[PDB]
């Protein structure tokens, strides 16, 4: 089952993967191309994709779009400037011929910082209320530390399962 | 006057050393030992790319693909002569003279310029965009193909269906992508000093 992760620069997408990999240090030489960030569990592969770059390269996402059960959006709660961006970013991914029947999960990261938005207002500035046909959850967090990370796969987890 | 030649090779050392933690001081400190006529562009490309051998190819990678080094990374890419050479080849030889960066932001713009190079070098024949997708197509299948962490890799049918309609508006003749996919598939692209 596959699982994607977005979000603009900075919200944290690597850091959280960094929690979550645990996993033996890269020891090997690093492969020329791509960096990969992916991660298993609850049989579950979850791996960051940049949504950056111009449209011309798009057409070549199509095969990484195909079997997309799960989106995962991160967003910087602290970043007020780049909330309306985000929310464009995730709108376009969710328009997303493939990710139609995507269940969303959104990482309201950050939220050790003083003045982090919250949840709530997240919600409100992404626009998720406005969603007709869309399973979403959205989980407060702090990649850093590892609060809600776990929380909020398990929602989703609980969610491609059943 | 019998140790000027060794210690002028002791000069040129440290200034590499000094370049491969930092490019711009390493740089500075070369223009300024007169390793290096100046520091235009044109002069500094033909320095990384002449003694690329003798530096630390990651630096020289991240110094090309720095947003603000634009004309820096077309005037490297020019000393190239990709004339008569199947994309796949070029990019090869690209990729010999310094370690291409990982983001796809950086990988972006080296392959923006190699294309652009690569198309006025050849005046199948796709247009500049197309040479672009394709290039673009042909970083991404070497890492699809042996970076240990994708799990299920491409099928030649994988990746001749991802690019369709790239090819001025179609599709690439199928030998030729499949000649491409066979080469990265069982050769893949690294560097060999690494290994
Ligand atoms: N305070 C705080 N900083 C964070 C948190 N998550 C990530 N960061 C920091 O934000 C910066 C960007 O995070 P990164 O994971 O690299 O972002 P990415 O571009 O989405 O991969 C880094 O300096 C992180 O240490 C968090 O929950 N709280
Ligand atoms: C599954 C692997 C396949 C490697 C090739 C993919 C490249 C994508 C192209 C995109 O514009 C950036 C990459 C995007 O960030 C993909 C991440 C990734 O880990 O992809
Ligand atoms: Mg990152």
């Amino acid at each position: 089952m596959r699982i994607l992760m977005v979000g603009l620069d900075a919200a944290g997408k690597t850091t959280i993967l960094y929690k979550l990999k645990l996993g033996e240090i890269v020891t090997t030489i690093p492969t020329i191309g791509f960096n990969v960030e992916t991660v298993e569990y609850k049989n579950i592969s979850f791996t960051v994709w940049d949504v950056g770059g111009q449209d011309k390269i798009r057409p070549l996402w199509r095969h990484y779009f195909q079997n997309t059960q799960g989106l995962i959006f991160v967003v910087d709660s602290n970043d007020r400037e780049r909330v309306n961006e985000a929310r464009e970013e995730l709108m376009r991914m969710l328009a997303e011929d493939e990710l139609r029947d995507a269940v969303l999960l959104v990482f309201a990261n950050k939220q050790d910082l003083p003045n982090a938005m919250n949840a709530a207002e997240i919600t409100d500035k992404l626009g998720l209320h406005s969603l007709r046909h869309r399973n979403w959850y959205i989980q407060a967090t702090c990649a850093t530390s590892g609060d809600g990370l776990y929380e909020g796969l398990d929602w989703l987890s609980n969610q491609l399962r059943n | 006057g019998s140790h000027m030649a060794s210690d002028r090779k002791t000069e040129f050392i440290l200034c590499v050393e000094t370049f491969n933690e930092k490019a711009k001081k390493g740089i500075q400190m070369l223009i300024e030992k007169g390793f290096i006529d100046s520091d235009s562009n044109r002069d500094i490309a033909s320095f990384l790319f002449l003694n690329n051998g003798r530096l630390n190819k990651k630096t020289i990678g991240l110094l090309l693909c720095d947003p603000k080094k634009t004309s820096l990374l077309k005037e490297f890419i020019d000393l190239f002569d990709f004339k008569g050479l199947r994309v796949d080849e070029a990019i090869r030889i690209l990729l010999t003279k310094f370690r291409l960066p990982g983001e796809s932001q950086q990988i972006e713009r080296i392959v923006e310029a190699f294309s652009s190079k690569y198309s006025a070098d050849q005046s199948v024949q796709p247009d500049a965009d197309s040479v672009f997708v394709l290039s673009y197509s042909i970083i991404m299948l070497n890492t699809d193909s042996h970076n240990p962490q994708v799990k299920d890799h491409m099928t030649f049918d994988d990746y001749s269906n991802n690019l369709r309609g790239c090819y001025n508006g179609k599709d690439f003749p199928r030998w030729y992508l499949h000649k491409i996919y066979t080469s990265i598939k069982v050769k893949e692209i690294v560097m060999p000093e690494e290994h």
